[PDB]
């Protein structure tokens, strides 16, 4: 949950 | 007038990026793969962000569409520098900025890489590739990426079912004179997993010797 | 009463052969691999005058016969392990005589190769892959090969477009309830390239370690 | 064209 791509995929 | 999810992926295309290699650092395999390796890390922001546009990518769990895109970006990458490359001789358009001859890719130590993708290139030349089909292939990549960690099997052959479709539909419309060109495209993707395969390995490489300065994004999917 | 192409591939179809490992010797990682080296290397002799049936193959240049085959023939080997093991659960079928767990890959160092083997044997259960769909394949397979020293571009192109017509007339005729099955099967062809390429570089790698002994037909293969 | 694939393809 660290994850730049999963930060990315959330970002609005 | 032609198949809907072509022409919103078509929309959905992301704006032109600048390698921007710095003018200031010496000529050098390593300015030349630093320079590669900052341009993909910048491209994989916009793929995602594309991704996101894709009719039903943004339905799946956001670990299936980690999944996907894990699997298939360099795929993408590949993809597009192919698509840039299909006007040019013997030369890959990393960008508008960063167009690779042989000589170029000798000196990156990328002869080998740079080669399969001129492959690409060729085949799709004498195919006569439209940003069409282009558009929906890089699309099917993503959603046929074959991961081996994928939660929900059926909503991914759902949105492969989709995008194959669009293809389909395009195909039958557009060129009639061929009613097998959306199986010859699909018929491409073989060539394009094998050097993104060779792509993948030959940066893990680099990130293991250490003299390759490389960003977060990138790193991760390298990781991945 | 089908397609003429998917009938002439079935009967040319070669009979099974028994791996024959040694009894006398005992189990290890270097008779297990031993045993599928000896296997592949008495398959590829059956492949080589499969090929010649394949309608238009015999009339490319010995050159293009043997650049396509240099190419796909782990892609063969693949899909007839992947096709035996179609009733089988977590196991693959190199021979009727040499079924492989999950435990015998892990003792010849082959899981993450046999993991990748049995992704390709999960999404054909889920597709009820036929002994037609199967045959064709493999054609196609050798046909689309993507060799970089190919001689007649264009008759290889009609060799791939002959036997991709036979796939979609197949699938026209034997599966109207999807009429995108054809393209559903090409869609398979890049995680079987990526699975060859895995398989090459492993029995590569064991060629250089030279612990493993292994017949001229395979080394000439794996060093083209 | 010591090649044993060459040879096998040759062979009738
Ligand atoms: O093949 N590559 O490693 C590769 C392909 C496409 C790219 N676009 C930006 C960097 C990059 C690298
Ligand atoms: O994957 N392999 O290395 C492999 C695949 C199929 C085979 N059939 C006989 C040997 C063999 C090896």
């Amino acid at each position: 949950n660290n994850s730049l791509l999963l930060h990315l995929l959330k970002s609005q | 007038p032609y198949n809907k999810i072509v022409s919103h992926l078509l929309v959905a295309e992301p704006e032109k990026i600048y390698a921007m290699p710095d003018p200031t650092v010496p000529d050098s395999d390593i300015k030349a793969l630093t320079t590669l390796c900052d341009l993909a890390d910048r491209e994989l922001v916009v793929i995602i962000g594309w991704a996101k546009h894709i009719p039903g990518f943004s339905t799946l769990s956001l670990a299936d569409q980690m999944s996907l895109l894990q699997s298939a970006w360099m795929e993408i990458l590949i993809l597009g520098v192919v698509y840039r490359s299909l006007s040019f001789e013997d030369e890959l358009v990393y960008a508008d900025d960063y167009i690779m001859d042989e000589d170029q890719s000798k000196l990156a130590g990328l002869l080998d890489l740079n080669n399969a993708i001129l492959q690409l290139v060729k085949k799709y030349k004498s195919m006569k590739l439209e940003k069409e089909e282009f558009v929906t292939l890089k699309a099917i990549a993503l959603a046929n990426s074959d991961s081996m960690h994928i939660e929900d099997v059926e909503a991914v052959q759902k949105l492969q079912d989709v995008l194959h479709e669009a293809l389909q539909d395009y195909e039958a419309g557009q060129h009639m004179e061929d009613p097998r060109r959306a199986g010859k495209m699909l018929m491409t993707l073989p060539l394009l997993r094998q050097t993104s395969t060779k792509a993948v390995q030959h940066f893990y490489n680099i990130k293991l010797e250490g003299k390759v300065p490389m960003h977060k994004l990138f790193l991760e999917m390298l990781e991945a």
